């Protein structure tokens, strides 16, 4: 297979602030009513995400911008979708992106 | 709720330093680890006795900071008691002729 | 092993390990977690991996003994005070 | 919004990159087929942070608070509170660095 369409397409990543967002529960211990702290990797409240499109149709007859890239982890990956209609499924994670290495 | 801070600090200051006591059971102390059968599980004990040491100092030293902390906050509310036991006997058994010593 | 329940027992679970009294208690966790915790940082509450049912711990009681006596001029006898239980386990 | 673990998997694998995945379809003939409907997301990295976690009577973590995002949210990292007294509060140092 292997089939590929790149449609390229140029502009700046739109940019969003998240708020309060991207906290989890860092144990499966079970707490009521207290104030724990931890250090941990987490998404930091009032940054910087990216509102990326995978398909984007700006309006003059069609015109789909399939602009999804490879994108490195860093240190930790968030996540957020809305989609109504599901076009997303899952992801390719490693680090090669081939083989010599594994793929999640 | 303010008008009590001078109990409701004595009380708070109790259960804070009984809460960093607990605290402390859970500090390395430089030992491996806060469990002190883990180090006993781990390790082989002629080892593990130089290990259970600085838990002990660790632990023995953060007694005595609590408790050197009571003598010293006991020693404060000793002062405080007989204040109030001259406010009683005075003030409330007596009549104080000490100016603002009754408010 | 067979689980414990209203008696001092040494136990494990899933590899946590302490000694308490098991009980039957009505906190309620979210599905994936293990612990429950307290204040203090020790184990209070733990969940049964084979039945899930939420185990309280508490570890078993302990106290000063008081020896209660008057004058050992006066008498040899004593009037023991076990501090902070229930009476049982004398 | 707060994230319950899925599965905890033994993965031992460093992953430096990545991309999503996609459904598409094939269509016919109009004036092939493909980028069905829309499609569009959100992605942040994340970093080691301190939060202080207010559990529920449920467990159900509503406020969390990062102790790093600015000199006033560091103190509320001290007090452990969310609710902070009318006062002065001394938050951790600073120094000034060497150039
Ligand atoms: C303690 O034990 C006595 C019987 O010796 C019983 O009558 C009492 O109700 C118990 N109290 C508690 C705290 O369970």
């Amino acid at each position: 297979q292997c089939v590929n369409l790149t449609t390229r397409t140029q502009l700046p990543p739109a940019y969003t602030n998240s708020f309060t967002r991207g906290v989890y529960y860092p144990d499966k211990v079970f707490r009521s009513s207290v104030l724990h702290s931890t250090q941990d990797l987490f998404l930091p409240f009032f940054s910087n995400v990216t509102w990326f499109h995978a398909i984007h149709v700006s309006g003059t007859n069609g015109t789909k911008r399939f602009d999804n890239p490879v994108l490195p982890f860093n240190d930790g990956v968030y996540f957020a979708s809305t989609e109504k209609s599901n076009i997303i499924r899952g992801w390719i994670f490693g680090t090669t992106l081939d083989s010599k290495t594994q793929s999640l | 709720a303010s008008a009590l801070g001078k109990l409701q600090d004595v009380v708070n200051q109790n259960a804070q330093a009984l809460n960093t006591l607990v605290k402390q059971l859970s500090s390395n102390f430089g030992a491996i680890s806060s469990v002190l059968n883990d180090i006993l599980s781990r390790l082989d004990k002629v080892e593990a006795e130089v290990q259970i040491d600085r838990l002990i100092t660790g632990r023995l030293q953060s007694l005595q900071t609590y408790v050197t902390q009571q003598l010293i906050r006991a020693a404060e509310i000793r002062a405080s008691a007989n204040l109030a036991a001259t406010k009683m006997s005075e003030c409330v058994l007596g009549q104080s002729k000490r100016v603002d010593f009754c408010g | 092993t067979n689980l414990v329940k209203n008696k001092c027992v040494n136990f494990n679970f899933n590899g946590l390990t302490g000694t308490g009294v098991l009980t039957e208690s009505n906190k309620k966790f979210l599905p994936f977690q293990q612990f429950g915790r307290d204040i203090a940082d020790t184990t209070d509450a733990v969940r049964d991996p084979q039945t899930l049912e939420i185990l309280d711990i508490t570890p078993c009681s302990f106290g000063g003994v008081s020896v209660i006596t008057p004058g050992t001029n006066t008498s040899n006898q004593v009037a023991v005070l076990y501090q902070d239980v229930n009476c049982t386990e004398v | 919004s707060a994230l319950e673990p899925l599965v905890d998997l033994p993965i031992g694998i460093n992953i430096t990159r990545f991309q999503t995945l996609l459904a598409l379809h094939r269509s016919y003939l109009t004036p092939s087929g493909w980028t069905a409907g829309a499609a569009a997301y959100y992605v942040g990295y994340l970093q080691p942070r301190t939060f202080l976690l207010k559990y529920n009577e449920n467990g159900t973590i509503t406020d969390a608070v990062d102790c790093a995002l600015d000199p006033l949210s560091e103190t509320k990292c001290t007090l452990k509170s969310f609710t902070v007294e009318k006062g002065i509060y001394q938050t951790s140092n600073f120094r000034v660095q060497p150039t």
